[PDB]
């Protein structure tokens, strides 16, 4: 495992008359600068 | 303006041509191709190399004949100019000379050396010459090898004629081969390949022959 | 009385026997007129074709999910599905296609809503398989996001792009733009529910070649 | 997030909370392929309509005398009365026409024959009426006089010459040249009767303005 | 006539609850710039 990441509230989302309710998130990684990859290897996954 | 375009010296460019003045049939090689006001004529080479030029297209071997040989007589083997294969665009030109490589491929079950030998003039120069092969220029092969030996031009015709089928003067020439090593079902196969050829005079393109 | 050719544009004649030409006297043919009757430019007309058209309208509503698709549009196939489009006419001849690509999504949102559309392009020989595509992935695509809030408009220039050098203007072959869902909009009560999605398109770097009869289709790259 | 405009041609585009344009990684945009998969110059598609087009043949005989009429064209409804002309894709959309014509008349005669067919031009507000005219006098137009002998071709360029200042499209506008009979033919035996005259045209100094929705006739000058 | 102007929806008014439901909008003709007039006339029309 890489490692928990914990998405917490600090204050609660306040909605108006004329504002959603709720809302909705995404996450996504991105790669860094400086990531080296190595040692290709081949896996039983098929079509990837 | 810049649609139109307009004679009456330039009409040749356009393209009207009198063909019952040809000048020499080279002269029409020199011929600028007419073209209209949008045409670009450009020369684009997508490759470097050009496979048009006489040099690269006839480096491409072509197979000429198949043949297994169970006994250790002197086998005869003429060859042919090639039919039905690129090597046929060889047959616009009678005259040729040049040296012609010849690839031999030897497959053997049981361990055979084979032997290659190849003589332009064929069986018969007016004795028999075919007595023995090692004189005339043989080149050993190993069993389950082969080698590219390229034969050069001894002929007392300068010029072969590709057309032909006359054993003399025609043919590029006749293989003279013989297995070794006391064996059966030694199987050979020859391939037939060019080097710098030289093609003089053009004829037309010939019929392909159905009836044969 | 002699050998006069003349040639414009594809046509061409060569005639034998020619008489020499005849004019009106004084002759004027400068094109332009001045004083000028219009104020366009006269390279309007065969501008003409690149000016930038409404496409394919779509409708957002709320109870489309993630990964839907809100709009579809087949991108050379697009400018002149009629005969009413601008560049119709002048593609009714010539049967190839270089011409590059300039798309501009239209978007408005009633402040107080919340969630995003995602225009990418998706080429032909791309867009033969959507099932191969995780979805979380599109953005590796030519794209643009758009957030419900605080976006007008998203202008994406796409260059051209395929397998073959040039490409059939009665077929799909520059593929098409796609417009999905990258999350769900949210409506507080009351707004209008559907909000309304037009890919205003346009096009650039014209380019045409290979005539054929007006309504015949020919092959070229296969 | 600032004001964005855009303006291709005649249409234009002016938005409010603008993003940023996108496009693939190492774009290229220039137009021309180099190398070329085709030998044509790019400047073909808008110089298309300009190409040369075959126009009203007609079969003039013995029996015709003089002051007949071989054939006729209206001149600017010439070029694109069907579909099929390469002119008219492109002019079923803008409705005014500055433009110049070339017109050459293309004959052949059988050696041995004589006789002369006269290609005159006469504009719209001449052609109203053939009554008034003197036939004797029709060379004082621009024309082309055409022996049956030793002439092959008749090489006549017409100006544009109207009332109005633009002309339009649809309509005869322009009048047109009409071809007539300044003395009859004579034929010896055996020889084919009819000899067939066509007048193969052109068109130059293309010009066209005031962009109109496709199918239906707007007037201008009237 | 001087030629039709169209007026056409693209993309439909979103109202908010907080905002109105429809608008109202005005046409103006403003002359242009390098516009001239000729040859002045008389007319059948009174006070103007």
């Amino acid at each position: 495992s890489l490692g928990h990441l914990r998405i917490d509230v600090l204050n609660r989302l306040t909605y108006n008359s004329s504002s959603p309710n709720a809302v909705n998130c995404i996450l996504q990684i991105k790669m860094g600068d400086d990531a080296m990859f190595m040692v290709p290897t081949t896996s039983n996954l098929v079509m990837q | 303006n810049v649609e139109a375009a307009q004679g009456e010296e330039l009409a040749t460019e356009v393209g009207l041509r009198a063909t019952e003045n040809d000048g020499s049939l080279s002269e029409q090689l020199n011929m600028s191709q007419p073209m209209f006001l949008n045409f670009k004529k450009h020369k684009v080479n997508i490759y470097a190399a050009t496979h048009t030029k006489v040099d690269h297209i006839f480096g491409r071997a072509w197979a000429v004949g198949v043949f297994n040989t169970e006994t250790a007589a002197i086998q005869k083997f003429d060859l042919h100019f090639p039919t039905s294969t690129h090597g046929a665009l060889s047959r616009f030109f009678c005259h040729w000379t040049g040296e012609l490589n010849i690839h031999i491929l030897n497959v053997s079950t049981t361990n055979a050396f084979l032997k290659v030998a190849h003589t332009w003039f064929g069986t018969d120069s007016g004795i028999a010459r075919t007595a023995t092969l090692e004189s005339n220029g043989t080149m050993i092969i190993p069993p389950n090898e082969q080698m590219t030996l390229c034969v050069p031009y001894y002929s007392e015709v300068p010029l072969r004629c590709v057309k032909g089928s006359d054993r003399n003067s025609a043919g590029l020439g006749s293989l003279f081969t013989q297995a070794v090593g006391r064996t059966i079902s030694n199987r050979v196969q020859i391939f037939v390949s060019f080097r710098c050829p030289n093609f003089f005079f053009p004829l037309p393109a010939p019929r392909e022959a159905t009836s044969a | 009385d002699r050998v006069a050719a003349s040639t414009t544009t594809n046509a061409g004649n060569l005639v034998q026997a020619s008489v020499a030409p005849t004019m009106p006297v004084k002759p004027d043919f400068k094109n332009t007129d001045d004083f000028l009757s219009m104020s366009y430019r006269s390279t309007t007309a065969p501008t003409n074709p690149t000016k930038m058209v409404h496409l394919a309208h779509g409708t957002w509503t709320t109870n489309q999910h993630r990964q839907a698709l809100v709009a579809s549009i087949t991108l050379l196939q697009a400018f002149w599905p009629n005969q009413d489009f601008p560049a119709w006419g002048q593609s009714r001849y010539f049967a190839a296609v270089r011409c590059g690509f300039h798309i501009q999504v239209q978007l408005n949102v009633n402040i107080g809503s919340a969630g995003c559309l995602i225009a990418a392009y998706m080429p032909k020989t791309a867009h033969d398989h959507m099932n191969t595509y995780t979805f979380g992935s599109y953005t590796n695509l030519p794209h643009v996001l758009m957030n419900a809030a605080t976006t007008s408009q998203a202008d994406l220039y796409i260059p051209y792009v395929f397998n073959h050098n040039y490409a059939r203007t009665d077929s799909d072959d520059l593929g098409g733009i796609y417009i999905w869902v990258w999350s769900a909009l949210t409506v507080p009560s009351g707004s209008p529910t559907t909000v309304d999605v037009t890919i205003f398109g346009s096009l650039l770097d014209l380019d045409f070649q290979c005539p054929r009869p007006p309504g015949a289709d020919t092959v070229i790259y296969t």
